[PDB]
């Protein structure tokens, strides 16, 4: 009846870059069509210990990708004895992209926090390109946000900044976004280490609407 | 000839499943460990597979099973369709020559 | 043995070389269906482990075939799978992850977990890339807790404290959505996937016949085939047993059978 | 390639008296929408000569790392020859080509500057293998737009200068940017002379918008 | 002394030695003389690049090897085994270049050669390399790194090592050389005056010194080292020698 | 969808003669609607005594001359000679055919002196089947320059008429003739006419102006 | 049309009291032609085991020629009759090997334990789905049919020849319904004393 | 072998000795002696220690690159004795196994596993004649969830077992007498205790007192599940513990 | 050594492992045919008259087509071998070319495989000699003899195995136009040479007869030793 749906994320993915580390975001809806499959998912991938991807397109081709590229990224950093790179692991990503580009589609935008250049934000969308980026959205629901973060992005936000504008960014989308919805799970990457928390109900940041009387 | 064209997308990939995989794990050891690893498992692959049964009798490849890692591991491929099972086998001497190339 | 001219050994795998068939048995005009088994099939996550429901119907295009099916399918004795779609698809798909699992225990020595075949399934349906359809809700308690699982065909997963699938999926989530308690009892999750199954059963054609449960916690399996049985045959009012003669034959053999 | 996806605008190039110069605007649009706004679509591929390409940028990348790859590995020899630019370009119509007899082209339309041996080069490169020299060469809507102005200014004046050159480039940027969809108002100039590549900044366009309140 | 177990690199000795594996190493042993010496500001190498005839023009046979941008290679042992490693650490360098997008690490360049030679020693099928070399870089994050590479296959970092004939007596000036504390110009000019001291004049007739650095003063690029400062690092030898 | 072809116009022309074999073609490089570029000539020399002309798909025609080329080398370096008119011309057949499934979108002309010293002017299909004319027009405008090819150097429908042989300076002016009218009605031909005469002594090149669009 | 129409076909098992019934039609045509009004459905696997095949006529020989194969190196190997369970596990592994271009052919299976006697009957799918049902299996152009007249009359326990009544009665009111399947009905009835074979009059329309 | 099989009994890896030995395994076995180091390791019921006697030969030799502690996985460490590429060889080979049985199981390799992939690589070197057994061997420790602490040597025959204190080298049968004199006296074996117990082992049987700098130890905790290199103050820290009582 | 490997030369130039095929060769049982005016007939001398053996099925006269015959002298494996590739050779031709087989192109052919199998050290030879009779297109009686080298050449009259040259001598000797115009000559003659080969003869004579546009046709024991007696007969009346 509402079936033969290969299952979407359908998510509307935000990195933001700050002074010593990366802010992250995603929503939590996964619709096969119409239908929410999952409601409450986990769109923030982790692919080492300080570096996260967030998964936007086909669920099953983005969660191979991510899979494989974790895998691949593990055994580096064991061979090399060092903390990987955020720029090898989006390397990894826009290779695997680039390669079954015309196989399997997949939005991934990478991440995270390394010794050497600190916070990291980069941007795979589909067709396997590759760039740094100091905030990156993607997803289908990205594209009602897209005035919203130009106007209100600054440079030299601060960490909680950083987290309140893609609580905002995101809860605009999920509310215009028929795709996207569930509850903000956002992860800040740093130093110290990557803290998660989730804005459900109330938390979500809200925006009033028009009301207008006569309608 | 139009047997070149597969007839099934998928029946290509799946045909050469065994070799896609084994080019996998070459190209990720390549990437990672370096030109050494995939060298080195094509020399123990083809020693392996150098010594086996002749052509129209079949060979268990117990050595090569594990150093593919699938001396524990089962897919369609070893159950759906059995090699000893062939129900096709030609002249012994032709499979010999066709095996070492003459033909 | 083969006639002339065979020179290549023997090819293990799939034999897809009989597809040309069906394009030229297509061109003459306009492929008959396979059991898809209308299913309903549900989980739940509760306080001591995983209970799994399914219904008993298989329908062969809208005409039911089998009446009694057994939909949870066993992959390890503390892991169980739900099946849904294809019937055959799913039969050899948990078959298959089952003897896997199993050769993997042996080699270890310990139980299996949950994420590795939750693993092996879905990489084996992202590489046959869908075609192989099989819906399936994978449930097990290892050492590090109950796990529910819900396997996409094209290889998609998702870890949920309840899960539906198949096409009577939408009323059991409906259910669990309306009746759904965090850490619940034994007796209420039973209760909980009975209703689901069983409004699935009542509000979707594909599904229906008897109820399946299966029980799964850290101190024991409890496999319920015959968990319920809401819907039943009536009552046969007219009598039409054939008597002996009623049928007139031609030719008649027979062969005795040695013992 | 089989989707474009990400793709460019449009290159111009022009050989003056001393090497050669081309422009290229920054911007990557998916669809309609310009989304990366700061990606530079031109590559120095050695001291003697420029590369920029209009199409898919994932194969825009590719190409980049492979010719960087050749480049540097040629370094290595160390046996005092270098890749004329004229070889780049039979090297790039090659790989297109072969990739086009493969049913599996890359996307780009390719501007390939140099200045060897005291003599400008100017090649053109597209997705099928179609390759020539020109005095001017333009890509995309830039073969409709700029080309007519470059070709009337050369059939007029055969030979340019430096700051000839260049102005003539600008005023065909200013007009791409006015009668073109995907154009940026930023763009990018690079110029190849004896003293070797010379990639200019983010430079932007002189933007007249009388004739709206003519009206 | 493995009189029956010398013959193939497959083959274990009573007492638990591959004799073909020494045997390499031997054959390293009977070329002339490399050192490189490992300091603050970079490497430095030097080889005693003996000329066999006046008839070759100078530079043939280079025993200088630029495998990547910043990684340099000095051999010993066999010369065609020397460029066939060189051509196998130049694909490792560009495949990671190519893939990661950055240069690779010394230590890891050094690591997959000493395993692909390694490879090579294991079966019976090919013999071991009768090679060694040294692998040297500079950056300024992994800083200066010197590693050398044996035919059995090990990867060490030095501080400064020698491979050839007159191994030794390098290494023992190398030792009484206090690296660590010299910048890159005072390196080559006593890797010059090492070099002329090993070298022997009555067994072998000539030599043409060849001369490569890679640090700070490079930017962290291995190249030759310019004519004038070779010269000078030549003429320090030559008075050294003298008195 | 993907296109691998496209036509790039061009038109090109050969006539044989007693001791001449005249290669013309015009420089239009022009795909689709707009130009490329205004100097792009069709005919390439192989030999001494050999030119091709090759017109349609630019990216085939690029790829099919360094494919002969290189088959020169390898002829003249196996047979230590180099490879006559009709060699080339069977060699290109052969090569044509062997990518028949995929085939290469240009049309050759091969116009050379022969062992005799004759000239020869082979016409080839984009499959492959060739055979020698006395002369030919191939590309975009082969059916306006044939006509007046037949009726010239053919004498046909002429009643009454001497079969006077073909003399050089004639057959340039019919030559320039017929690419002045192409470039008249033919949007694909113009800018310049590139013309190689083939004879014992060389290969001389000669570039006439034609009025642009 | 349906491919399974081309040639037609409606093959029925049915079990008893101790005792287990097969029948099958006895047409083979193309399309609407028919040809012989003889061919074979049925195969022995086995003295208390039958499979019965319906669908295209070309599938069915060679999906039985194989099994037969199979089961000939099964039965040779092991050196004991194969039980009922067995040979539906191969049967459906021989169809799954052909997943993804499959014999167009439903088989049912039917037959007793050549151990224990105990009626057996299965029905597998294009692909090789298992289906064990202890009251009847059907497969043809005309299953609804036969699906109708079986649950209409079967009943537990039957005698064998009135099992062979009804088994008959069955196929004859759903292949009469069925232009491409009928012309004639053949019914083996497999007990352990013995095993009767029997042709029916049937309309030859 | 592609060269051709050897003639003597003990001359090729595959034919066997009229008892049914295979003399090239034992030949490998004298290559580990070869090696001419000593590892010990030692199993407790919090921690497991392995310990390796360092020695860098020349001054001109950088010391931080000799080492024989490498790591597989991150909570996996082995200390490795024999021929140093060979050793190199096989620590690349369980690293990549490792990697490969996290990604296709979704969970880190258990050490038994590891060791058990190792001795089945292991066993078909010595079952074919085209390779031969490598001359070294691994010791793999690792906290499993379950079992604690895990201490598994790993050699060339294709033997995989575990034990509870482990030794290899050139004084294996010192060093195991002593741990299994050890072991007979059961004490707390704490962390500390077992660092101190492998470290003194390793002393008496090469009759000499170490320095920090003369060995290197790794350890592995159930609280710290990741395996941890000793620092050389720590290890001094260690050795002035030990002197004083 | 030089005498061991197939491809080893040995300093004089020889391949003496195939020299050793042939001395296999020699070692088998005495083959002969001759050739006649549409007429050829073979013979082969039977080792020994073994009881409680089916002689069906230690023939050594095969038919490879249906105007071709061969006998073999050798491995007897080996003969079955080749003679199931002749066979197979020959239908593939008469499927691609649809004339029938001509004696040379199947000759030819077995040569080849022969001479393949005498290529590598790997392979060894083998250990046979074919004699190849039979009739063209045309009818014209053909007779051929191949060596394990892959040597083959037509003769009017040989024989292959033990005790051949005794045979080629008797053969060369009493070889007529007369005795080749007349078909009974012709058996008469082969007869005669393997009773020459095998004192015995009687049952021992293995003799098969083609003829033009006739199948390969075995005589019976007792056509055998009819023309036994006609040529005892003939030799007792001188």
């Amino acid at each position: 009846d509402w079936e033969s749906r290969e299952v979407s994320t359908g998510t509307t993915i935000m990195a933001v870059q700050f002074d010593g580390g990366v802010v992250l975001g995603a929503d939590s809806r996964t619709t096969t069509g119409s239908y929410i499959a999952n409601r409450v998912t986990d769109k923030l991938t982790p692919i080492h210990d300080r570096i996260f991807c967030c998964r936007s397109g086909s669920a099953a081709d983005t969660q191979a990708v991510a899979d494989a590229v974790t895998y691949q990224l593990g055994f580096h950093s064991i061979e090399l004895n060092e903390p990987p790179l955020v720029h090898t692991a989006a390397s990894l990503f826009k290779e695997m992209c680039y390669r079954y580009r015309e196989d399997l589609m997949a939005g991934i935008i990478i991440a995270g926090w390394d010794p050497q250049e600190g916070g990291q934000v980069y941007s795979v969308p589909m067709g396997g390109m590759m760039v740094r980026q100091s905030f990156a959205i993607g997803g289908s629901g990205s594209s009602y946000i897209y005035g919203y973060v130009d106007a209100t992005y600054r440079e030299g936000m601060t960490k909680e900044e950083c987290l309140q504008f893609t609580a905002n960014a995101l809860a605009l989308a999920m509310e215009r976004d028929g795709s996207s919805g569930g509850v903000i799970r956002l992860a800040a990457i740093a130093e110290s280490g990557v803290e998660r928390q989730v804005l459900l109900g109330d938390q979500i940041p809200k925006f009033a609407v028009a009301t207008l009387p006569p309608a | 000839k139009n047997e070149l064209l597969p007839s099934h997308p998928l029946e290509l990939s799946e045909k050469n499943f065994q070799l896609n995989q084994d080019k996998m794990n070459f190209s990720t050891l390549r990437n990672i460990q370096g030109l050494f690893a995939p060298l080195k498992l094509q020399m123990e692959f083809k020693a392996v597979q150098q010594v086996q049964r002749l052509p129209f009798l079949s060979s268990s490849n117990l050595s090569l099973d594990v150093l593919r890692g699938n001396d524990e591991t089962i897919g369609f491929e070893d159950i759906l369709n059995d090699p000893s099972q062939s129900e096709v086998m030609g002249e012994p001497h032709l499979m010999v020559e066709y095996k070492l190339g003459l033909l | 043995m083969a006639a002339v001219s065979v020179y290549a050994p023997p090819v293990g795998g799939f034999s897809f070389d009989n597809c040309r068939r069906n394009a030229v048995l297509e061109a003459d005009f306009a492929l008959p269906k396979v059991r898809k088994t209308g299913t309903t099939i549900a989980g739940v996550v509760y306080k001591d482990g995983i209970v799994l429901g399914a219904d008993t119907r298989a329908t062969e295009g809208m005409v039911v075939a089998d009446k009694n099916c057994s939909k949870i399918h066993f992959i390890s004795p503390n892991i169980y799978c739900c099946g849904a779609g294809t019937a055959a698809d799913t039969d050899m798909t948990t078959q298959l992850i089952s003897s896997n699992l199993e050769l993997h225990s042996l080699s270890t020595g310990r139980l299996p977990r949950v994420v590795t075949a939750n693993r092996m399934l879905k990489q084996m349906l992202f590489r046959y890339q869908g075609y192989i359809g099989a819906a399936l809700v994978l449930g097990g308690v290892d050492v590090t807790g109950p796990h529910l699982y819900s396997i996409y065909p094209h290889g998609s997963t998702d870890k949920l404290p309840y899960v539906t699938m198949g096409s009577g999926s939408l009323a059991a989530m409906a259910v669990f959505e309306d009746k759904f308690r965090p850490d619940m009892e034994e007796e209420e999750a039973k209760n909980l996937v009975s209703e689901a199954i069983a409004a699935g059963i009542f509000n979707d054609l594909g599904s229906g016949s008897n109820i399946d449960l299966c029980v799964i916690s850290k101190n024991k399996l409890d496999f319920l085939r015959p968990y319920t049985v809401p819907n039943k045959k009536g009552t046969r009012l007219g009598r039409y047993r054939c008597e002996k003669g009623t049928t007139a034959v031609l030719t008649e053999k027979i062969t005795p059978l040695e013992i | 390639t089989q989707n474009p996806m990400v793709t460019g605008t449009s290159v111009l190039g022009v050989k003056f008296e001393g090497g050669v110069v081309i422009a290229a605007d920054m911007l990557g649009s998916y669809g309609s929408l310009a989304r990366f706004r700061n990606i530079s679509r031109i590559m120095r591929v050695n001291n003697s000569t420029m590369l920029g390409a209009s199409g898919d940028y994932a194969d825009f990348q590719y190409l980049k790392q492979v010719l960087g790859q050749m480049v540097i590995d040629e370094e290595l020899l160390g046996d005092g020859h270098s890749y004329s630019p004229r070889a780049i370009h039979s090297w790039l119509t090659r790989a297109m080509y072969s990739r086009r007899s493969k049913m599996n082209p890359l996307w780009n339309t390719m501007v390939i500057g140099g200045y060897a041996d005291g003599e400008s080069f100017l090649g053109y490169v597209d997705m099928l293998g179609v390759a020539y020299e020109a005095p001017s060469l333009a890509t995309g809507y830039g073969a409709y737009l700029a080309q007519p102005l470059l070709r009337e200014v050369l059939e007029k004046q055969p030979v340019l200068s430096q700051t000839e050159a260049r102005d003539l480039v600008e005023r065909c940027m200013r007009v791409l940017y006015y009668r073109d969809a995907r154009s940026y108002n930023r763009f990018q100039i690079a110029t190849v002379t004896e003293k070797g590549v010379e990639i200019e900044g983010p430079l932007s366009t002189e933007t007249n918008w009388d004739i709206a309140h003519m009206i | 002394i493995g009189t029956g177990y010398d013959l193939s690199a497959s083959t274990f000795s009573p007492d638990g030695r591959v004799f073909q594996v020494e045997y390499a190493m031997k054959a390293v042993e009977n070329s002339s003389t490399a050192i490189g010496i490992r300091c603050k500001d970079g490497v430095v190498f030097g080889v005693e690049k003996l000329v066999l005839s006046k008839l070759y023009e100078e530079g043939s046979n280079k025993r200088l090897f630029n495998v990547d941008r910043h990684v340099g290679m000095a051999v010993a042992g066999l010369l065609a085994d020397a460029r066939s490693l060189a051509d196998i650490a130049r694909e490792e360098a560009s495949n990671f270049r190519s893939n990661f997008g950055y240069n690779i690490p010394l230590k890891h360049l050094a690591d997959r050669v000493a395993m692909y030679v390694h490879a090579y020693t294991l079966y019976s099928a090919v013999r071991p390399f009768g090679c060694s070399f040294m692998l040297g870089s500079y950056s300024v994050n992994d800083g200066a790194q010197l590693y050398m590479i044996d035919p059995s296959g090990v990867s060490y970092g030095y501080w400064g090592c020698a491979i050839g004939k007159a191994r030794q007596a390098a290494k023992t000036e190398i030792e009484k050389l206090q690296m660590k504390e010299m910048t890159c110009r005072d390196i080559v000019k006593e890797v010059a005056k090492i070099i002329y001291i090993v070298h022997d004049e009555v067994k072998d007739k000539a030599f043409e010194l060849e001369l490569s650095w890679v640090g700070e003063l490079t930017n962290g690029r291995h190249e030759i080292v310019p004519k004038d400062i070779r010269e000078e690092a030549e003429k320090y030898a030559k008075e050294s020698l003298k008195e | 969808r993907f296109s691998p072809y496209v036509f790039n116009g061009g038109t090109i022309l050969a006539i044989a003669g007693e001791d001449f074999a005249i290669v013309a073609s015009d420089t239009r490089l022009s795909e689709g609607f707009s130009i490329h570029t205004r100097d792009s000539p069709k005919c390439y020399k192989l030999t001494d005594k050999t030119v091709i002309g090759c017109s349609g798909f630019h990216g085939d025609c690029l790829t099919l001359t360094k494919i002969i080329e290189a088959r020169l080398k390898m002829y003249k370096h196996s047979n230590n000679k180099a490879m006559t008119t009709g060699a080339i011309a069977a060699m290109l057949s052969t090569i044509l055919y062997s990518r028949r499934f995929f085939p290469y979108y240009v049309y050759n002309i091969i116009g050379g002196l022969d062992e005799e010293g004759k000239g020869a002017v082979y016409s080839f299909d984009p499959v492959g089947s060739y055979q020698r004319d006395s002369f030919k027009a191939g590309g975009s405008a082969s059916a306006m320059l044939q006509p007046l090819l037949d009726n010239q150097v053919g004498f046909k429908n002429m009643q009454n008429v001497e079969h006077v042989p073909l003399s050089l300076d004639r057959a340039m002016r019919l030559v320039k003739d017929v690419f002045i009218s192409a470039a008249e009605r033919d949007v694909y031909t113009g800018d310049a006419l590139r013309i190689c005469i083939v004879t014992k002594e060389g290969i001389r090149e000669e570039t006439v102006s034609l009025r642009k669009d | 049309m349906s491919i399974m129409s081309y040639n037609g076909g409606a093959v029925m098992a049915m079990k008893g009291k101790n005792c287990v019934a097969i029948a099958a039609d006895r047409r083979f045509g193309i399309q609407a032609q028919m040809v012989t009004t003889d061919f074979q459905k049925i195969f022995p696997m086995g003295d208390r085991l039958y499979i019965g095949l319906a669908g295209l006529a070309t599938d069915v020989q060679t999906v039985a020629q194989r099994l037969k194969f199979r089961l000939n190196l099964y039965e040779l190997k092991e050196g004991r009759q194969i039980k009922p369970y067995t040979l539906m596990s191969m049967v459906a592994n021989l169809l799954y090997e052909k997943r993804f271009g499959p014999y167009y052919t439903e088989p049912v299976i039917a037959g007793l334990d050549p151990k224990t006697f105990k009626p057996f009957i299965c029905s597998l799918d294009l692909i090789g789905c298992p289906m064990v049902t202890d009251d009847f299996v059907v497969s043809g152009t005309c299953a609804e049919q036969m699906y109708g007249m079986c649950e209409s009359l079967w009943e537990p326990n039957m005698d064998p020849d009135h099992l062979f009544e009804t088994i008959s009665q069955a196929m004859l009111n759903a292949v009469d319904r069925d232009a491409v399947s009928g012309m004639g009905v053949i019914v083996h009835i497999i007990e352990k004393d013995k095993i009767t074979t029997r042709t029916l009059k049937a309309r030859m329309d | 072998m592609s060269r051709g099989s050897s003639a003597g009994f003990d001359r090729h890896i595959t034919i066997f000795s009229p008892e049914g030995r295979l003399y090239q395994v034992e030949y490998a076995f004298k290559a580990i002696n070869q090696g001419g180091l000593t590892s010990v390791a030692v199993r407790g019921k919090d921690c497991a220690v392995i310990v390796t006697q360092k020695k860098v030969p020349d001054k001109l030799l950088d010391s931080s690159t000799v080492t024989h502690l490498f790591k597989i996985t991150e909570n996996i460490g082995c200390v490795m004795t024999g021929m140093t590429a060979d050793s190199r060889s096989q620590v690349q080979r369980a690293r990549y196994e490792a990697a490969n049985w996290k990604y296709k199981y979704g969970y880190e390799i258990p050490v038994d596993m590891l060791c058990k992939r190792i001795a089945d690589i292991s066993q078909v070197y010595t079952q074919n004649a085209e390779m031969r057994p490598l001359g070294c061997c691994m010791i793999l420790i690792g906290i499993d969830e379950e079992q604690g602490p895990q201490v598994y040597k790993c050699d060339p025959a294709g033997y995989y077992c575990g034990f509870k204190a482990t030794a290899a080298g050139v004084k294996q049968t010192e060093s195991t007498s002593f741990l299994e004199k050890k072991v007979k006296k059961k004490f707390d074996w704490t962390f500390e205790q077992t660092v101190e117990t492998a470290i003194t082992c390793l002393s008496t049987v090469l009759s000499i007192d170490f320095k920090p700098s003369e060995i290197e130890v790794g350890v592995v905790t159930v609280e710290n599940p990741k395996f941890r290199i000793l620092t050389e103050a720590e290890i001094d820290a260690h050795l002035v513990a030990l002197a004083e009582r | 050594s030089y005498d061991r490997a197939i491809t080893v030369f040995s300093p004089d130039g020889h391949l003496f492992q195939v020299e050793y095929a042939q001395e296999a060769v020699k070692k088998g049982s005495t083959a002969v045919g001759v050739r006649g005016r549409d007429i050829v007939v073979l013979g082969v001398e039977k080792k020994s008259v073994a009881k409680l053996q089916d002689e069906r099925t230690v023939r050594k006269i095969c038919a490879l087509d249906d105007n071709v015959c061969m006998a073999f002298a050798g491995l007897t494996a080996d003969a079955r071998i080749v003679i199931n590739r002749a066979r197979v050779e020959c239908q593939s031709h008469r499927l691609t070319v649809e004339d029938p087989v001509t004696v040379e192109y199947i000759t030819r052919y077995i040569a080849s495989l022969k001479q393949r199998y005498t290529q590598s050290n790997g392979r060894r030879p083998f250990g046979i000699s074919a004699l190849i009779v039979g009739f063209d297109f045309d009818g014209t009686p053909r007779l051929y003899q191949t060596d394990p080298s892959g040597t083959y050449h037509a003769w009017k009259a040989n024989a292959i195995g033990r005790g051949a040259k005794s045979v080629r001598e008797f053969l060369e000797k009493n070889y007529t136009d007369e005795a080749i115009e007349t078909d009974d000559l012709t058996i008469k003659l082969v007869i005669k040479a393997l009773l020459e080969v095998v004192q015995s003869g009687g049952k021992n004579i293995e003799l098969a007869v083609m003829r033009r546009d006739q199948s390969l046709k075995i005589l019976n024991p007792e056509e055998i030793e009819k023309y036994v007696a006609e040529i005892e007969k003939e030799k007792e009346e001188n």
